[PDB]
């Protein structure tokens, strides 16, 4: 299982979208971490919309089709970071990271 | 082929509702216009026509009686319960725009053609000398109205008004179609409830059935649910063909009521108000 | 190797009823319409998924057979069908095939296109043949050829020399058409298209213009989650079970059993008891349970009184010694231990109580030895006339008989889910899995849903909600103690909209009370159903294969919200027009007046009168049976 | 507060042998499916390994299978992982991931709450 | 369609194991067999009882247009009627019945 | 005649050993009981309905 | 019977699924089955009062 | 393990050894044997089928002797720690109870 995701993404200070692609995406369960500038990744969207205590109400998750979406809203100067999607395959019991998405 | 009946069934009814509505209603092939001078020899229709200013383009007659009587359900995109246990709304073929339209319609035709266009052609006409017909018809003579046209069309704006008035203040004047609509619910909430019972089983819930019991008991006990929600099923879908019924003999006398009231006069007694009928006005609801 | 499309082909007769003029449907492993088959020109083995669909249009006899089985190899049993000019022999073997046979290195006996089905189930082997002269796009079915009862495993096959078609089979529900001579002329898969789903409903192979109510599409669930509490200790039945000696009825011992994982199916190794007696469960199911409490109830009585431990029961066991509630939830073991609690010379340790004043309520012990007053006289505390020792000696010995020997009774009462479960089953927990379409298993409560983190308040003691149908919206998890509700996976009502089958074979697909961007596009048959798959947003919910114009037409098709269909090459929406446009020219002093007339003939058609039916209730609900007859005249 | 530390990491040269120590702490030891994702600089994250609660499964990635070996003390709350001969491509940051409750399992809701600090290891 | 369903509903076995007497007579002893003819004259007396139900139904339906019938033989054969769409679309002249 | 074939639907037994429930409650022990009772129930609950 | 059953078919059904026509174990041929002759009977009376 | 020959059952007998279907149709005729099949010390000649890796299809036969892989270790054909033979004797001894 390969999760694809783009390279970077560039949006006006104050509606960022990230987007992992795989191939029946949608029956899976994808979570997306953020890590920023020499610091642990971060959980901050768990089953595709679950949001954990704590993290700014701007994050916001979706997994349809054969896409999942990270929609960041009123994108602030300190949410600048490294993006990454994760499932666990099923065929293989492998824990799949995305490629990776800095904005 | 229970179920099949079931279906066949409620869906006779569903469509024996838009045949009703399309009864009442779609009386008229010709959508006809008021002319934009909204004069008719003092005779104020503004609580009946429609209101430009309104997205709706409903009467203020119209507007009070939307806002008066309120909807479980138009069946658009305890209701969750009903959806998720198969019972769901289907909305009606003509929305409330297309029926006030078609009232729209016969308003104007009646306004400025009297009987005529019930019969054919609509056939201009000062709507004074229409009053005067109808004169005539309950036996006046013209002259009666032609010296008192301005204390009939005094008498007239002030019973509007005052129909108006008591349609906002009545507790209860809309009842019929509120007792329809309630009664509808009703209906629709007991056959929900219904699927709490057990009917003589172990368990309402077929999940607890299924992991309590092994295959044989397991289908002596979903026998009798199947049994009792398949009778609550078809007692619903009685009373709904029963209720359809006299849905079906109500529209028939609204259809009837508007041929003989709206699209002409009629001589018979009570049929078209208490005193000898002039003339009525078709609003939607 | 290459694929192909089969068109109409595979079609046999699903039973040996003859049936003419009819229209009958059916469920059975039948080759899909217009199916993916693999042509096979000519060496691996081909698997045997749910049967096979075996084609042949070679003028030469090259084909020879089939070889079927699961390894092909002296280990296991492998079937063989060869043919020759004279004579067609099936073997079934233990051969040692070779790698490409044309056959073998070292029980059963038997004795223009080609088209043959191969099933292998309920233990019986079942081949059907034809042979039509010239796949082709006709339609001919598959008579029965022969039935082999060998009952051999199959998940491997390969043919025996030459080209040929293979396809597989798949559960299908068929909608068959049989004419006057019986024969099967015509099929419908009912799974195909939205067309043929709707000519199923209708059990017609035509069907009229119009719009209909077919099925509702449903998401299936992805994954299966089960959610148990966190316990690691075993339950202490063999303490109950292999007791050395056993409690009186009268003083009925009671053992507590909780925080623990209960395996009953390792009771059968503690006692030599024949069989479970439960009530309002399953022995079968016990392991699949959990439950906030066990009890587990010890005591020995005679073998004439194992009948009195059930609800409902009377009798001096049940009425004085030990009484069960008639809603009674749980299970009872009675065994014989007259080996064990039999003596020669009478074993008069065990009693029961003879005598009380009051019947006992459900679950109530009594060990008082006061004096019984049967007459009016007190007994002041001494035994004498009319005033008798509560308690009797049963006095088992080994000589007597089945019904006089002494029983252990084990009594285990459960107590359903309603506060935290502390008993449950060997069943492993997985991950709790959110926001998705999934198969949920909660302390036993099973259901199919989506499962979210809810904001109910739920109090400490709550650990589950109900909703109007009484039925499970909400749930505490048995381990994290949070609280998730349950939604229903996303459904709703499909109607087909057609021209009729007479004009085009095109339909359009409404989604009723659907929004557009909710209607499932799963690219698996298992994610969604029905199997087949096919935009524009109405009040009435989604259609799909119908094009919106701007013009307006009188209703041809009622959709809703003012909303009809029609066939104008392909099917559009649109908005229904009301009527023709008109504008009365209304003035002060102008009249109209008509210069002609015309007489004008109308047809108004009423029904009067329906046809008068009589029904016979005895030929109907009997039908010349007498003992039918009896029974229903029981009805009033 | 649940807590990670990670020790062991350093400088080792290329085919030798290391091992990494990640210690816990406010949790239930055992009941957690531990991972160790490493990370290398300027690149995205990969997970490497996986040991399950009761440490009678282990999960290797495979492009560390073979040379990697997970291992679990419960009775210390520690887990540790042991690689041998090491690629040059193995130099990266290494965190030790903890999954929440619920999650715990290695499974198809599997994810990771929390993550350690990490140490980086140079080959 | 009502007497073509009442009669496919003879072979609906609800819930026992054959939907025919005989095959339930000859494979079950008195006992057992009761109980399977008890089922089956369950399903078939509701049966019975939702086709009476629809036919009388159905018999009040057409005993209203029956009515409306008579009404209009009545007021647009044997006369000239006033009432406007009742006998035609136009000013209503006569009428003439036909059997059907 | 409504009425009184309501009244008369009471003597039917609708396959259950008794149409009377106290012969039932006296002849059989609640769990048989239960059952014919539940028969008597569901006659008498479709004569009403009728 | 003038049915033309298939070798392997040994009985017809109609549409109430019952057996309308059947195989003879030994001759077989293809019989078919009626039933029996039937009939509703009706009573006209004068009344007895007359 | 009588009361597991019937249609809708499972346990060990029903889900390795012999499962009957749902709509299964026919008699099961079961008498005791103590004195034909049971001998003093255990006959263990016959033996059920205590591990498999999915439950029987009805009327389904499994013959194999392989080893059960219980854990996620493979076995390689060698019995030992989370991998036991499929087949477990009765044992039967006159002595036992009638269950
Ligand atoms: C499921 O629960 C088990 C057992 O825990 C016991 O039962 C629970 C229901 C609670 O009442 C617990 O308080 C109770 O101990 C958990 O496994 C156990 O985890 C605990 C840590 O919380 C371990 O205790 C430690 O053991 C070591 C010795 O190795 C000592 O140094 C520590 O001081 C401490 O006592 C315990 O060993 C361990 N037992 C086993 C058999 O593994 C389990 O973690 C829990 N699961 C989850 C997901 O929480
Ligand atoms: C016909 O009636 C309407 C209202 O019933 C009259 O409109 C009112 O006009 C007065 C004075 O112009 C305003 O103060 C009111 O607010 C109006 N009412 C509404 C409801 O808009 C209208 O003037 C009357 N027509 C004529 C020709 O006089
Ligand atoms: C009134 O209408 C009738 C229509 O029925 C006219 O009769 C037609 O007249 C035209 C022109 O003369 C003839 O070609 C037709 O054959 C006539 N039809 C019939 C059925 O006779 C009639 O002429 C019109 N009269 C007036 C005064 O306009
Ligand atoms: C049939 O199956 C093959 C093999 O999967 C595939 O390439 C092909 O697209 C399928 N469809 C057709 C129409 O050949
Ligand atoms: C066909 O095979 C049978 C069975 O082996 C054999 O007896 C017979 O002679 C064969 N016939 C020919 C023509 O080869
Ligand atoms: C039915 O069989 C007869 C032979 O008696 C044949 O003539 C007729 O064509 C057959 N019917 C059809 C529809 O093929
Ligand atoms: C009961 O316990 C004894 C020892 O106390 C033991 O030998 C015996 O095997 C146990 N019974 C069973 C059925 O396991
Ligand atoms: C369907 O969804 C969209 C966004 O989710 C929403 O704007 C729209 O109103 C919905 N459709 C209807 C008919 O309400
Ligand atoms: C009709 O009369 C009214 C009131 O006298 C006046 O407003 C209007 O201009 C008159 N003329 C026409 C052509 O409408």
């Amino acid at each position: 299982y390969v999760l694809t995701q783009p390279p970077s993404v560039s949006v006006a200070p104050g509606t960022a979208r990230v987007t992992c692609g795989a191939n029946n995406i949608g029956s899976e369960s994808v979570h997306w971490y953020q890590q920023k500038a020499g610091q642990a990744p971060v959980l901050v969207i768990y089953y595709d919309r679950g949001r954990p205590s704590g993290i700014p109400e701007r994050f916001s998750g979706s997994n349809s089709g054969n896409t999942a979406t990270l929609t960041i809203s009123r994108v602030e100067a300190g949410d600048e970071a490294e993006y990454y999607c994760q499932v666990w395959d099923k065929s293989s019991d492998h824990v799949v990271f995305g490629g990776g998405t800095k904005l | 082929s229970f179920c099949t009946q079931l279906k066949r069934a409620l869906t006779g009814i569903a469509v024996e509702q838009d045949k009703n509505t399309q009864e009442v209603f779609a009386q008229v092939k010709q959508i006809y216009k008021t002319p934009p001078i909204k004069y008719f020899g003092g005779f104020n229709f503004s609580q009946i026509l429609p209101d430009p200013s309104k997205p709706s383009k409903r009467s203020p007659i119209e507007d009070l009686l939307f806002n008066k009587v309120t909807l479980a359900d138009a069946g658009f995109i305890l209701i969750c319960a009903q959806k998720f246990n198969g019972l769901t709304v289907l909305p009606p073929l003509l929305t409330d725009e297309m029926i006030a339209q078609y009232t729209s319609a016969l308003l104007a035709g009646t306004i400025t053609s009297g009987w005529t266009f019930g019969a054919g052609p609509a056939l201009q006409i000062p709507f004074p000398m229409q009053m005067a017909y109808r004169f005539n018809g309950i036996g006046v003579t013209q002259n009666v109205l032609y010296e008192n046209q301005k204390l009939i069309a005094n008498q007239f704006n002030s019973a509007i008004g005052k129909i108006q008035d008591s349609l906002s203040s009545t507790p209860s004047a809309l009842g019929k179609l509120q007792d329809v609509v309630n009664h509808n619910a009703q209906a629709l909430n007991t056959l929900v409830k219904q699927l709490s019972s057990k009917f003589g089983a172990i368990s309402s819930v077929l999940n607890d059935i299924l992991s309590r019991l092994d295959p044989p008991e397991a289908e002596v006990q979903i026998d009798r649910l199947i049994t009792g929600r398949l009778q609550s099923l078809q007692t619903y879908v009685t009373q709904q063909l029963i209720r359809a019924a006299e849905i079906r003999a109500s529209a028939n006398l609204a259809a009837t009521k508007m041929s003989e009231c709206v699209l002409g006069q009629s001589k018979r007694v009570d049929f078209c108000g208490k005193g000898y009928h002039l003339m009525s006005f078709p609003q939607s609801a | 190797q290459s694929y192909t499309n089969s068109f109409t082909r595979g079609v046999y007769y699903p039973d040996k009823v003859f049936r003419s003029s009819v229209l009958h449907s059916t469920q059975d492993l039948f080759l899909p319409f217009f199916s993916n088959v693999t042509w096979f020109h000519a060496n691996p083995v081909l698997p045997f998924n749910d049967g096979v669909y075996f084609a042949s249009t070679e003028k030469s006899n090259i084909i020879r057979g089939w070889i079927f089985g699961t390894t092909l190899d002296s280990k296991t049993q492998s079937l063989l069908i060869v043919n020759n000019a004279t004579n067609v022999v099936i073997k079934v073997c233990e051969f040692q095939f070779c790698n490409d046979p044309f056959v073998y290195s070292s029980e059963y006996v038997s004795q223009n296109l080609r088209e043959f089905v191969f099933k292998n189930i309920d233990g019986y082997f079942k081949i059907y043949s034809k042979h039509t002269p010239i796949l082709p796009q006709g339609f001919s079915a598959l008579e029965p050829l022969v039935d082999l009862p060998i009952g051999i495993n199959i998940t491997r096959f390969q043919t025996l020399l030459a080209a040929y078609y293979v396809g597989y089979l798949q559960p299908r529900t068929f909608l068959l058409k049989y004419n006057e001579n019986g024969t099967i002329t015509d099929a419908v898969d009912c799974a195909l298209d939205p067309l043929s789903e709707t000519k199923c409903t209708l059990k017609s192979f035509t069907v009229e213009k119009g719009i209909y109510q077919t099925s509702n599409f449903r998401v299936q669930p992805t994954e299966s989650i089960v959610r148990f509490p966190n316990i690691t200790n075993l339950c202490p039945f063999d303490e109950v079970f292999n007791a050395t000696t056993f409690a009186s009825v009268y003083a009925w011992n009671r053992k507590r059993i909780s925080n623990c994982v209960a395996d009953y199916s390792v009771l059968y190794n503690f006692a030599p008891f024949f069989a479970f007696k439960c009530y309002g469960v399953s022995p079968t199911k016990l392991n699949d349970l959990c439950f906030t409490n066990v009890y587990a109830d010890s005591f020995v009585i005679r073998g004439n009184e194992v009948s009195q431990i059930a609800p409902g029961q009377t009798g001096n066991i049940a009425d004085y010694n030990y009484k069960l509630p008639d809603d009674f939830t749980g299970c009872v073991i009675a065994w014989n231990s007259n080996k064990l609690d039999s003596t020669v010379g009478g074993n008069y340790n065990y009693r029961y109580r003879l005598f009380r004043k009051s019947k006992l309520k459900p679950f109530e012990r009594d060990i008082s030895t006061e004096i019984y007053q049967a007459g009016n006289k007190p007994c002041n505390g001494v035994a004498g006339v009319n005033c008798y020792f509560p308690l009797q000696s049963y006095g088992f010995r080994p000589t007597y008989g089945v019904g006089h020997q002494p029983y252990r009774v084990v009594v285990l009462s459960f107590e359903l889910l309603h506060a935290p479960a502390t008993v449950c089953g060997p069943k492993k927990s997985t991950n709790l899995v959110k926001n998705k379409c999934v198969n949920f298993n909660f302390n036993g409560l099973t259901g199919t849903g989506v499962l979210t983190e809810s904001n109910k308040k739920f109090l400490p003691f709550q650990q589950f909600g109900r909703d109007i149908a009484d039925t499970t919206d909400a749930v505490r998890d048995p381990q994290t103690l949070e609280i998730l509700d349950i939604t229903p996976c996303s459904f709703g009502g499909v109607s087909v909209i057609t021209p009729g089958t007479n004009t085009s074979n095109q339909v359009a697909v409404l989604y009723q009370g659907v929004n557009c961007t909710e209607v499932p596009v799963a690219i698996h048959a298992d994610q969604l159903t029905p199997t087949w798959r096919v935009v524009f947003q109405t009040r009435a919910g989604c259609l799909i294969g119908a094009e919106y114009v701007n013009n307006s037409y009188e209703c041809d098709i009622p959709i809703g919200a003012g909303i009809c269909a029609s066939y104008q090459q392909s099917i559009i929406a649109y908005t229904m027009s009301l009527g023709a446009e008109n504008s009365v020219a209304y003035s002060n002093n102008s009249i109209a007046i008509p210069t002609n007339f015309t007489i004008s003939v109308t047809t108004e058609i009423l029904p009067v009168s329906m046809t008068k039916t009589s029904v016979d209730c005895t030929m109907y609900i009997c039908g010349d049976s007498t003992e039918c007859s009896n029974l229903l005249l029981q009805y009033g | 507060e649940v807590q990670l530390l990670e020790s062991g990491g350093g400088l080792v040269q290329p085919g030798g042998s290391l091992r990494l120590s990640c210690a816990a702490s406010g949790f239930s030891f055992s009941g957690y499916a531990l991972s160790w994702v490493r990370q290398t600089p300027g690149k995205g994250l990969e997970w490497v390994s996986s040991i399950s609660g009761s440490a009678d499964s282990t999960y290797y990635a495979d492009s560390v299978k073979g040379r990697f070996t997970i291992s679990r003390d419960n009775s210390k709350n520690t887990f540790y992982l042991q690689m041998s001969s090491l690629r040059a491509d193995d130099t990266a940051i290494y965190y030790c991931a903890k999954p929440p409750l619920g999650s715990n399992l290695f499974a198809v809701g599997y994810h990771f709450d929390y993550w350690g600090q990490g140490t980086l290891v140079t080959v």
